[PDB]
């Protein structure tokens, strides 16, 4: 939840 | 198999290690593929960026390569310029321009943006994306964290590190690449795709400018990439703060068909860039000037 983490 | 990889990479990259020519490193960001550090060139006093990344910490090791594919050919006003790139340990070290402004990330979730502001950013966006798109470049992970700023207001690209390349050969892409929130929904469809997804991507930052957060923020991601696929496109929180303008603008950027989304060269022609003020009109959003 609210993740600016990319893949 | 990780010293394999070390050995491709030191093919590929410059010679020696820039420790040789800079100072006083302090870390200033984390991205996907590791950190930034701001270090000063010796002999100038100059600042410069270097980008490390881990080979052992990447979930795809071979997109390692981007750095250096786009910093060998896809050279732009708008895209953050590499100087050079080194094998340092078991990390990649990109020394590239230092964009002192940091990322338009910072402005969006503290200040609003006018929209001046925000066709200026938009225009510069698309300035680039223009350009890549038309050589098949397609950047994947465009989002607020991967516009960075000068301390005169000039915009640009930065975080190739999830890019790839389509041609006449290989026409589209299928890999599943981007962050959640940002993804068009062709791509967490599993449809192959092309330079479109960034123009989805595009129309997500600018809910963020808007709104100050992509929709759906505050779901898990998997959920939100359930929604994004499945419903229609989403809706700015904030509809009676655009300007008819700027949603005529949004409602070419957020189209689900990705044949019937607006191009970057289109997008360059749309009356809301009309509005787009000079670099000079974004210096009072950074954190040093508010």
């Amino acid at each position: 939840s609210r993740a600016r983490y990319e893949m | 198999s990780h010293e394999q990889f070390r050995a491709a990479l030191q093919l590929v990259v410059d010679p020696g290690d820039p420790r040789s020519y800079l100072d006083n490193f302090i870390k200033i960001g984390e991205g996907s593929t590791g950190i930034v550090c701001i270090a000063t060139v010796r002999s100038s006093g100059k600042l410069v960026a270097v980008k490390k990344m881990d080979l052992r910490k990447q979930q795809r090791r071979e997109l390692l390569f981007n750095e250096v594919v786009i910093m060998r050919d896809y050279q732009h006003e708008n895209v953050v310029e590499m100087y050079n790139s080194y094998l340092v340990g078991d990390e990649l070290w990109v020394v590239m321009e230092f964009l002192e402004g940091g990322a338009l990330t910072d402005i969006v979730t503290h200040t609003r943006m006018n929209e001046e502001q925000i066709a200026a950013v938009c225009l510069a966006v698309l300035q680039a994306l223009s350009v890549l798109h038309a050589q098949g470049v397609i950047h994947r992970d465009i989002k607020s964290d991967s516009i960075l700023l000068t301390h005169d207001g000039r915009v640009k690209l930065s975080d190739f590190g999830f890019c790839a390349q389509v041609s006449k050969e290989v026409p589209r892409r299928k890999s599943l690449v981007g962050t959640p929130y940002w993804m068009a929904p062709e791509l967490i469809s599993r449809l192959p795709y092309g330079p479109e997804v960034d123009i989805w991507s595009l129309g997500i930052m600018v809910i963020e400018m808007v709104d100050g957060e992509p929709p759906y923020f505050n779901e898990p991601p998997l959920k939100a990439m359930k929604m994004i696929r499945d419903n229609l496109p989403p809706r700015l929180k904030n509809l009676h703060k655009v300007s008819p303008s700027l949603k005529g603008f949004l409602d070419r950027l957020l189209v689900r068909d990705p044949a019937q989304r607006a191009t970057a060269a289109e997008l360059l022609k749309h009356p809301f860039l009309a509005k787009a003020g000079p670099p000079a009109s974004i210096v009072p959003l950074m954190r040093q000037n508010r």
